[PDB]
């Protein structure tokens, strides 16, 4: 592996990096439910972030886990300031769509092979 | 005795017209969507009102330059009278007087 | 005759309570501008009826300093919010 | 400035958090090896002190904090 | 020397904040040896206007 990294050396700056923003993630839930003045629950903002840091445990390797800080690190520009008129926030809560399946046999009665 | 009858007419027809405007037509109870809009063409202003220093200093500028217009009031007044070397530089004092409060101050105006 | 009970009766717009207090320092300011037209008109009804005509100038001269005066004491309220932005006459720090 | 009154803020924290430990107010909770975690459900925790009793947690002290022991002893020198 | 009692206390007895004479009270607080500018606080952050889609 010859090339340069982004910010980290090996498995400790990037796992102290990681958890850096999650404290920043934590403490800037309570302040979008009233400034965008949307009515739900301020428990439900904690539980989508605490479930969204859990989906990519499964890395093996430096530099790929230093991408998706990039990624955790430029959504604190929009989402702590004013950006988003209301909208492209609320997309993380598929409250429209309609429930998958996920059974054997549930599929087999609408849809060909999905 | 109308002067004094010459403007309560004229305010108790502006009043009439408004109330058969704001209220009468109007109760909206349908749909009336009153949710987070009608926020004058913008959205949440999390911000107050802040203060401007070169938006004060107007204020207060014109009212020391409005005062002695009182005094220069009755210079027609002024006409009809006795001694009347007195009364031309007696005049011509207050408006220096108000001359030189400009040429001051002319020196540092700012952006106004 | 009762158009001097009132208007003496109004002349308690000072009342030294709602003078300085409480915060809102705005709000005191407000009834020492209005503690004037108790003063300009309770000359004005005196000099008036009674012919003095001379004396009559001295409400007009009434107003013109007790404008300069409050225009003063309104560029401070202002420097005491430049440095806050809130005037809140709580606001105490050089005891006595 | 008391000992004991530091030794009241962290014992009790940790049922407050509604997860994993049951009303166990032990100091010998050792945190993924003692009570039992995720690597990453430790963070929350040693973020409560900013409003609770008051602190910065400045820095990789919350990679080794560990147990209340050690979250009492770094408190201990930091107000008295 | 000798001569007599110039001590250390008599300056703190008179330290200066409020001469606690016969009780301790609400003292006022250790007033600036320098010209008087403790509260400095006073800054904002500026109109955010946006002449967008107006």
């Amino acid at each position: 592996t010859s090339v340069k990294p982004i910010f980290s050396r090996d498995m400790n700056e990037a796992k102290r990096r990681v958890r850096e923003l999650y404290r920043a993630w934590y403490r800037e839930v309570p302040n979008t439910v009233h400034l965008f003045q949307l009515d739900i629950s301020v428990k439900q903002g904690r539980d989508k972030v605490r479930e969204m840091f859990k989906k990519n445990a499964h890395i093996t390797d430096p530099r790929v886990v230093d991408l998706l800080v990039i990624k955790g690190k430029m959504e604190l520009e929009e989402t702590i300031k004013v950006w988003k008129q209301r909208t492209h926030v609320m997309r993380f809560f598929h409250e429209t769509e309609a429930p998958r399946p996920k059974d054997f046999l549930s599929k087999f009665y609408v849809g060909h092979d999905p | 005795m109308n002067l004094m009858l010459a403007l309560l007419t004229n305010f108790t027809l502006a009043t009439l017209l408004v109330i058969i405007a704001f209220w009468l037509p109007q109760l909206n109870v349908y749909s009336e969507k009153t949710s987070p809009y009608e926020c004058g063409f913008d959205p949440m202003g999390s911000a107050r009102l802040p203060f401007s220093m070169k938006f004060f200093l107007v204020a207060i500028t014109f009212l020391l330059f409005d005062l002695e217009i009182a005094l220069l009031l009755p210079l027609p007044w002024a006409s009809q009278t006795a001694n009347l070397n007195t009364m031309l530089t007696m005049a011509l004092f207050l408006i220096i007087l108000l001359a030189v409060s400009l040429a001051y101050e002319w020196t540092q105006k700012g952006l106004e | 005759s009762m158009v001097y009970m009132n208007i003496m009766m109004a002349f308690t717009v000072s009342l030294v309570g709602l003078l300085m207090y409480r915060s809102h320092l705005m709000s005191s300011l407000l009834c020492l501008e209005g503690m004037m037209l108790s003063l300009f008109v309770m000359a004005a009804l005196t000099i008036l009826n009674s012919h003095f005509t001379l004396a009559s100038m001295m409400p007009i001269i009434l107003l013109v300093f007790a404008a300069c005066e409050a225009a003063l004491g309104l560029s401070l309220l202002v420097m005491v919010s430049n440095t806050y932005g809130t005037d809140y006459v709580q606001n105490l720090n050089l005891l006595q | 400035l008391t000992l004991e009154g530091i030794k009241d803020r962290v014992l009790y924290v940790l049922k407050l958090y509604d997860k994993i430990d049951p009303e166990k107010l032990s100091v010998n909770s050792h945190f993924m090896k003692d009570l039992g975690l995720d690597s990453l459900d430790q963070v929350e925790i040693i973020m409560a002190m900013e409003d609770e009793f008051g602190f910065e947690i400045p820095d990789i002290d919350a990679e080794k904090l560990m147990c209340p022991q050690e979250i009492v002893d770094y408190i201990a020198d930091k107000k008295d | 020397a000798r001569q007599w009692q110039p001590d250390v206390e008599w300056a703190e007895q008179y330290g200066g904040a409020v001469m606690y004479p016969t009780k301790e009270t609400a003292h006022w607080k250790p007033p600036p040896w320098n010209d008087v500018d403790p509260p400095k606080d006073t800054l904002v952050s500026n109109l955010t206007l946006n002449f967008g889609p107006q």
